[PDB]
């Protein structure tokens, strides 16, 4: 919620990259359930989360 | 112009008796003046710049021996091209063919803008690239 | 009157005084080193004054381009339009050979914070988004510690330094992409989408992050900006050649005896900088095969040219290369130049975002061609074929990564065609 607050109102999707990173820290890797949970908590379509996860290297999908 | 006792022939031109077309194939047919629509499979409009005249499709049965598309309509694969609608209708009336001209549809000029993809207040902001 | 041999910068006139963490990097040490001093006067002087003094200083973009920082920053001096205004500091630092930004972030973060403050006031921005790369976790944490110290001290935030200005410095972390260094790609990466660069019929001054006007600067230029305001534009203008003023953090590496980072004045002799600050090339200057001046994007240059080349933008432009990010990469005679350039092309292929066709397909093709070249599995015609492919990539991509991948190939061909020819001949004779 602090990370989301660090962005302009109405553009919560900007928090997708850090929020997903948080899902990494408490899980080591990123399961698809974490992907969908990030999508839910960020009110963003799951496909965009999948895209940003597969694009950037640091996100461990396995 | 033409000095040979140039005669007034005001009545409309008609060569229905000078074409050899049989009785059946000159009024029971209905030509169609139209600008062909762009093939939605492609994205090129070079085939939508010339008017075309075509005849109504008729019976097309299967050949008993092999199964070909047998037909008995001579004016089935004959499609004329025309630079303008008026010339096409002039040809249709000249040959005595009933027509139904469709106006040429034109893509309405849109308003494209790259910036709208990344708008700040509007809903046109894209969620992906 | 006018200095001829631009070099040997003095310790007194150096923007960054804590390169190697020899002094306290917190607020106390920064104030001890002249940082965060008389900032209120700069804040109250007026954005136009700051922009004019930046133009007078002649500061050019120290992030890889060469655009005048004054003109780019004054592009935001337009009146308000309801939309907020944003300053963004690029700290991706993905270009190979670059080491300056990491050093300034983890050793002089308060200079960076004051730079965001003064820049945002000059351009009317409401907040700053320092986009550090994901790998620099310790550096980002140090930067945020300095940010918290400044926030507690009241230098930033509501009533920044008591001048009535309200500024914020958020630090968005990257996620491991070199293309995120591109300003428009950085903008989308901040916005939450992938790091694909945006086309530029619209410019960041008009449409940037979240659609609001944004301006992307580099860590180095914003860091030197408060010093530019304090010491003065003419003081910066004194150093370096004309239109090539200022001091730069040169990152020296490769086959140098003592690879390092030094703050040296512009238009410096390459030989002198290599010899003194870096310690010379391993095996002496005679053992030098090639020099990459400013990172992977800048084409390499051979030793014969390296003998006498000034380190300003224009001098290297005349040398059929670019200053880029002042990333000196020296390669000795024991270096397989083909192998090194192929590795650079492999890096670019691995870092291409794949948006536009010339970079997505072309760079991979150049990678395959160079992989065959390293083993000499080709014929003389494919050298010209590779040159043509590199030209086709150039000037046809959305961002400059395509050109930054094509330039190394052009430089390698132009300066070592005989090496490729002879390696190919050796492979041909061996395969008999
Ligand atoms: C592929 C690519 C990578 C870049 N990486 C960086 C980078 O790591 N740091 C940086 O400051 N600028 C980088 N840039 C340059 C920026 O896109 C932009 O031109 C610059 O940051 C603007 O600020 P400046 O004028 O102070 O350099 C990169 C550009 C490209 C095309
Ligand atoms: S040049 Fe490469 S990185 Fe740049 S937009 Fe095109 S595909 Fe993406």
């Amino acid at each position: 919620e602090a990370i989301v607050k660090n962005y302009p109102e109405g553009h919560k999707a900007a928090a997708v990259l850090p929020v997903l990173d948080l899902a990494q820290r408490q899980n080591g890797w990123l399961p698809i359930s974490a992907m969908n949970k990030v999508a839910e908590i960020l009110q963003v379509p799951p496909m965009r989360v999948y895209e940003v996860a597969t694009f950037y290297t640091m996100y461990n999908r396995k | 112009t033409q000095d040979t006792q140039l005669i007034a022939v005001d009545e409309k031109l008609d060569i229905t008796t000078l074409t050899g077309v049989p009785e059946e194939h000159i009024k029971t047919r209905k030509v169609r003046i139209f600008v062909p629509a762009r093939n939605n499979m492609q994205s090129g409009v070079n085939n939508t710049k010339k008017w075309k005249m075509e005849f109504d499709t008729r019976e097309r049965w299967e050949n008993p021996l092999m199964g070909w598309s047998s037909t008995a309509d001579p004016l089935s694969n004959l499609v004329l091209t025309f630079s303008t609608k008026e010339d096409a209708v002039a040809f249709a009336e000249k040959n005595g063919w009933s027509f139904d001209v469709e106006e040429r549809k034109v893509p309405k000029p849109k308003s494209k803008s790259y910036g709208a993809n990344f708008s700040w207040n509007k809903r046109t902001r894209v969620s992906t690239k | 009157p006018k200095k001829t041999s631009f070099g040997s910068l003095k310790d007194e006139d150096r923007i960054f005084t804590n390169l190697y963490g020899r002094h306290d990097w917190r607020l106390k040490g920064a104030q001890s080193r002249g940082d965060w001093y008389k900032t209120k006067e700069i804040l109250l002087k007026g954005p136009d004054w700051i922009l004019g003094e930046v133009k007078t200083s002649g500061l050019r973009g120290r992030g890889g381009a060469g655009f005048p920082t004054g003109l780019k920053w004054s592009f935001m001096n337009k009146p308000s339009d309801g939309r907020p205004k944003y300053l963004v500091v690029n700290a991706d630092e993905g270009e190979p050979g670059t080491c300056k930004d990491r050093e300034i972030i983890r050793h002089d973060p308060h200079k960076l914070v004051e730079g965001c403050l003064v820049g945002g006031r000059a351009m009317g921005a409401r907040a700053a988004y320092i986009y550090i790369r994901g790998e620099f976790y310790n550096e980002a944490s140090n930067l945020q510690v300095a940010i918290r110290e400044a926030y507690e001290a009241g230098l930033i935030g509501k009533n920044a330094c008591g001048s009535g200005y309200d500024f914020d410095v958020f630090v968005v972390r990257g996620a491991g992409a070199y293309i995120c260094g591109e300003e428009t790609a950085l903008i989308e990466s901040i916005e939450g989408k992938q790091g694909k660069p945006r086309l530029k019929p619209p410019f960041p001054a008009d449409v940037g992050v979240f659609g609001c006007p944004t301006t992307v600067a580099n860590v180095e230029t914003v860091a030197v900006s408060p010093t530019i305001c304090r010491r003065g534009g003419a003081w910066f203008a004194s150093f370096g050649r004309e239109r090539n003023s200022g001091t730069k953090l040169f990152n020296i590496s490769g086959h140098v005896n003592h690879p390092c980072t030094v703050e040296e004045e512009m238009s410096v002799p390459l030989k002198e900088l290599i010899e003194k600050h870096a310690g010379g090339v391993i095996g002496g200057w005679d053992n030098l095969l090639a020099v990459i001046p400013g990172g992977s994007s800048t084409p390499l240059i051979p030793k014969s040219v390296c003998e006498t080349v000034l380190m300003d933008f224009d001098a290297l432009v005349q040398a059929q290369t670019g200053l880029g990010t002042a990333a000196v990469i020296v390669m000795d005679r024991s270096t397989d130049i083909v192998k090194a350039i192929a590795r650079l092309i492999e890096f670019y292929k691995h870092e291409s975002c794949g948006q536009c066709t010339p970079c997505r397909e072309g760079v991979d093709w150049m990678n395959k061609v160079m992989a065959r070249f390293v083993k000499g599995d080709a014929r003389p015609a494919e050298i010209d074929s590779l040159w043509e492919i590199s030209k086709q990539i150039e000037g046809h991509t959305i961002c400059a990564l395509g050109d930054g991948a094509a330039w190394p190939v052009q430089g390698l061909i132009r300066h070592f065609r005989p090496e490729l020819e002879e390696r190919m001949q050796q492979f041909a004779l061996q395969h008999q």
